[PDB]
């Protein structure tokens, strides 16, 4: 019923961030847009896991080691994680930015949603699939920007001959 | 027949993904009982375990033939909870016998608060038991004919016909 | 009355997209008619022009309160065709009147080939005008109560719910 | 009912074609799969136009300039042109492949309908919504070989210096 509509919401989040692979900022413009307009929630943190620690731009960086922290924790474990009273703060889903598995490439956090004062267990794999789409497009748009950033500054070096 | 059978298909197909799915699906059904049996509305209640005892509590409610399920996900702590002994939801609970239920003014037991959470306007009724595990999971009614005063037999056909798909849905 | 207008907001959650849509939100409001009115089934039929006269050439056939587009998509060449004079289809295109036919055996005018064409047998039906341009397109029935022999009168109010909003989608 | 699958088919064919970016000719095999499998054509072939002179590889070449031909004509105009009667060829879905726009990137023809022997309207613009994800996935992922082996190249040249 309202069942297809939120999987068209997967449908323009595809067809949105798979045609955003030009660059990474816009696409995360394009990202909190979407976000912030569907997930509910007033607020949001996206860390990125590196070894040993995340990382966030949420454009100031935040960071956050992965043994330490409650989202750091998840950044431990990749779990999805409702924290349903969040001690306006209320709530929290931290659940990981993951990709093209269940391994922590990073930990989202949302806060404060709009229907339901409570994050559901809803509020919880629905922000997964859409962080298929996001995953996806935040590993392969990387793996856009390492080829251009490197694979240009190789014929920067090719310069002499 | 056939009625019953992509109607359950094409309300199957009604159904997309979210959370989220077999209490929509009752839902529907739901709505294909208010339609075959040209109701005004229905509801169904979980009769969900608890101290040893199925509770009646009140899910879907003012369901039309349609009423979304959204309309109808009433909080937990303020659902209408029926212990075994009060309504004819816990007494279905407590039998499970098939009730045609021709008034449910005179076929009592029944608990007319239903229709103060609901504020529909209760005049009679029908069940089938719906199970699962030891526990009892779901009761089910009809509400306000749209036409007449009362079902003929073949409606009563359609009551088991898709009160049996419910009680294959909740398991 | 919520009904009709959830059933046909949950009945355009139904669909994706295809080629592939208002025909078949007849179609699929035609079921509603097969669920409501808890006819065994439904058919309509186009009342396309030509020489400047309308032809109400069969369409939906044998739809069930189900029933698959391709299950009811008959060949235009082999499709069942009624001339103004012939049926009570191309009558109702001849009259424009609504009309509760309560038996066709009686209330005549009717063509029984219909029951050749679909298999089904046929004992009463009712009719509204459905028009685009000057032109009429199309002619609707319900086909077998369930229950019963014949409709009491809020089920024809029904009729008129859902054929109201017939005429509306192949505007 | 039915209704309600064939987008979803173009679901398939997206989670599928953005995935498959890596290389052209996997991507190759996941389209003559997929549009063997949906548009119940027996065969197919896909045109690519460059500047005046269409391209195929239905690993053979086939070649035919935008003037000449029916298919070319296609080229020369990017019309979606159903041909119920062919002259076990039957029937031809003379469509452009596109991409970012209805300019004629390419042209795709489908042969052979499975349910119903002619090709319907119905068989037109599906095809040109399945070839919104093609032409996507054949404009990036091609956008993204050319940077591959020209920037790849570039350092090949970097080699002396």
């Amino acid at each position: 019923q309202k069942l297809k509509c939120e999987c068209q919401a997967l449908l323009q989040v595809a067809k949105n961030l798979f045609t955003h692979l030009d660059d990474v900022s816009v696409l995360l413009q394009e990202i909190i847009t979407e976000a912030r307009n569907l997930s509910n929630a007033e607020i949001c943190s996206v860390f990125l896991l590196d070894q040993n620690e995340l990382v966030a731009k949420v454009s100031y960086e935040i960071r956050i080691p992965a043994d330490q922290g409650i989202a750091g924790h998840v950044a431990t474990t990749g779990q999805i994680l409702n924290i349903p009273d969040a001690y306006r703060t209320r709530n929290i889903l931290c659940f990981p930015i993951k990709n093209e598995n269940q391994e922590v490439i990073g930990v989202a956090e949302l806060v404060n949603k709009i229907n339901g004062p409570w994050f559901s267990k809803f509020d919880e794999d629905l922000a997964t699939a859409f962080s298929i789409y996001c995953g996806i497009s935040i590993a392969h748009s990387l793996l856009y920007k390492k080829v251009n950033e490197a694979q240009y500054r190789s014929h920067l070096a090719n310069e002499m001959m | 027949r056939l009625e019953e059978c992509n109607i359950l298909f094409e309300l199957l197909t009604e159904i997309q993904d979210e959370a989220g799915s077999m209490e929509k699906i009752v839902h529907k059904t739901l709505q294909r009982l208010s339609q075959l049996l040209a109701a005004d509305r229905c509801s169904m209640f979980i009769c969900r375990s608890r101290n040893g005892i199925p509770e009646v509590a009140t899910r879907l409610l003012n369901v039309t033939p349609t009423s979304k399920f959204e309309d109808n996900l009433v909080n937990p702590d303020k659902e209408t909870v029926f212990p075994l002994d009060i309504g004819i939801a816990g007494w279905v609970a407590h039998t499970k016998k098939f009730f045609n239920i021709p008034d449910v003014k005179k076929n009592n037991h029944f608990s007319d608060y239903l229709d103060k959470k609901t504020g529909y306007t209760t005049v009679n009724m029908m069940a089938i038991p719906i199970t699962q595990g030891k526990e009892v999971l779901a009761v089910v009614m009809a509400l306000n004919k749209l036409n007449a005063s009362e079902f003929s037999k073949e409606d009563e056909e359609v009551f088991k016909k898709y009160l049996n798909f419910i009680s294959l849905v909740l398991r």
